[PDB]
């Protein structure tokens, strides 16, 4: 079967400036007048959109901001001036023969100005601990870049099993992202225990933001 | 005006069958091309074949799976029918149309989400997440919602019935030893909450289960 190989992976992009995304086939797709390799376009939640068609034909509807270009075996699509909603995952695709075959994907990010995390603790509920549980909750809300560190600490001692640690997708509006974090225990290990706290380490500060509660305060 | 929109069980058992219809309004499927595309966990995107206008199919020989696609012209659907299915059957299928004047997959479904696993399902657990115990406040709270202990996949929140959009972050699902965990964070004035009654609506109706849990504030 034909291959085709997207380059890159993952390509961030100021707003107004444009991206470039490539698309290399085993095998040439072109065939006397015509190309056959098409771009989609797949927001998160949705399923994939048609953007170019026939390698440099404009889907009606499609912002004119949207172009392609190539034949033969490379292709590429351009996105200029690159806007907050195009936070998306791109793929090429070719109809030259059967089988048809997808690009791996491209996703784009909007480079974001680095922006801290809202930070928020969350104690067990009596309803969980009834049931012999205790989940502990971190929230991390509207921050940039998109890697971020977060530790636990049981009575200032790390801990890193039992931790789920879940991001969003990209925010289509402000191009921010935010991030749970739950450290799960027994009811009798929570309750041997006094003080529990995260700490998030990102590049956007020097020092880790610390939210902490005790037990047996209140 | 063409829409096309999936349907099918969301959960199935190791080698049993699976099938799948795709909807068709506003275009008739004895004209065109019709095809079923899926994507794996990940993002990966594969092609499984067509039904053509006069009923001839195709299906991709580089398939694992054992594939059957028909239709129904009195309905204006058409069907995908797996055989023996696996646990690497799990994916999202959309439907798709290939127009003789287009030459594209330019009209989509939805899709449909489909797990394959023998593993019971399970209700989940809805857990309330008030502000620390202390009195302290700033200009505003946030507040949340804990799903815990379910299966499959998935499951719906809302706040207030929808009337609460803004200020919402709904975190994607986490897998850990066998069940799903996902939450919710609400964020609102300080004035606003506890005087006016937050609530996460939960369901999921592979388990029977709706559950409406009001935040309540912490007693000492």
């Amino acid at each position: 079967d034909i291959v085709l190989t997207q380059s890159p992976a993952s390509l961030p992009v100021s707003l107004g400036q444009r991206a470039t995304i490539s698309c290399r086939a085993s095998k040439s797709v072109s065939a006397s007048a015509y190309s056959y390799m098409h771009w989609y376009q797949q927001k998160p939640g949705q399923p994939p959109k048609p953007l170019i068609y026939l390698a440099s034909n404009l889907e009606s509807g499609v912002p004119a901001r949207f172009s392609g270009s190539g034949s033969g075996t490379d292709f590429t699509l351009n996105i200029h001036p690159v806007e907050e909603e195009d936070a998306a995952t791109y793929y090429c695709q070719h109809n030259r023969e059967l089988p048809y075959t997808f690009g791996g994907g491209t996703k784009l990010e909007i480079k974001r100005a680095d922006a801290a995390p809202t930070v928020s603790i969350f104690p067990p509920s009596s309803e969980q601990l009834t049931s012999g549980g205790a989940s502990v909750v971190c929230f991390l809300n509207n921050f940039y870049p998109k890697d971020i560190n977060v530790k636990w600490k049981i009575d200032g001692s790390e801990r890193q099993n039992g931790v789920l640690n879940s991001w969003t997708d990209q925010d289509s509006k402000d191009s921010t992202y935010s991030m749970s974090s739950t450290l799960t225990l027994t009811k009798d290990e929570y309750e041997r225990h006094n003080s529990y706290t995260c700490e998030a380490t990102h590049k956007t500060s020097t020092s880790p933001i610390v939210k902490s509660f005790n037990r047996n305060e209140c | 005006e063409v829409q096309l929109q999936e349907s099918g069980p969301g959960l199935a058992k190791p080698s049993q069958t699976l099938s799948l219809t795709c909807s068709v309004t506003g275009s008739s499927i004895t004209s065109d091309y019709w095809n079923w595309i899926r994507k794996f966990p990940g993002n990966k995107l594969e092609y499984m074949g067509y039904i053509s206008y006069s009923g001839s199919t195709y299906y991709n020989p580089s398939l694992k799976s054992q594939i059957s696609i028909t239709r129904d012209t009195s309905k204006n659907h058409y069907y995908l029918q797996l055989n023996s299915v696996t646990t690497e059957d799990t994916a999202t299928y959309y439907c798709a149309r290939q127009g003789l004047r287009n030459w594209y997959f330019d009209v989509w479904g939805t899709g449909t989400t489909v797990t394959v696993s023998s593993a019971k399902t399970t209700a989940p657990s809805v857990y309330p997440l008030a502000p620390v115990c202390g009195g302290t406040t700033g200009s505003s709270v946030t507040l949340g919602c804990l799903v815990k202990g379910y299966f499959p996949e998935p499951v719906t929140l809302t706040w207030n019935s929808g009337s609460l959009s803004s200020g919402v972050h709904t975190f994607p699902a986490l897998l850990q030893s066998g069940l799903y965990t996902l939450s919710s964070s609400v964020t609102v004035t300080s004035n606003t909450w506890p005087s006016q009654t937050i609530t996460c609506n939960v369901a999921h109706p592979a388990s029977s289960t709706k559950v409406d849990k009001k935040i309540e504030p912490r007693v000492p």
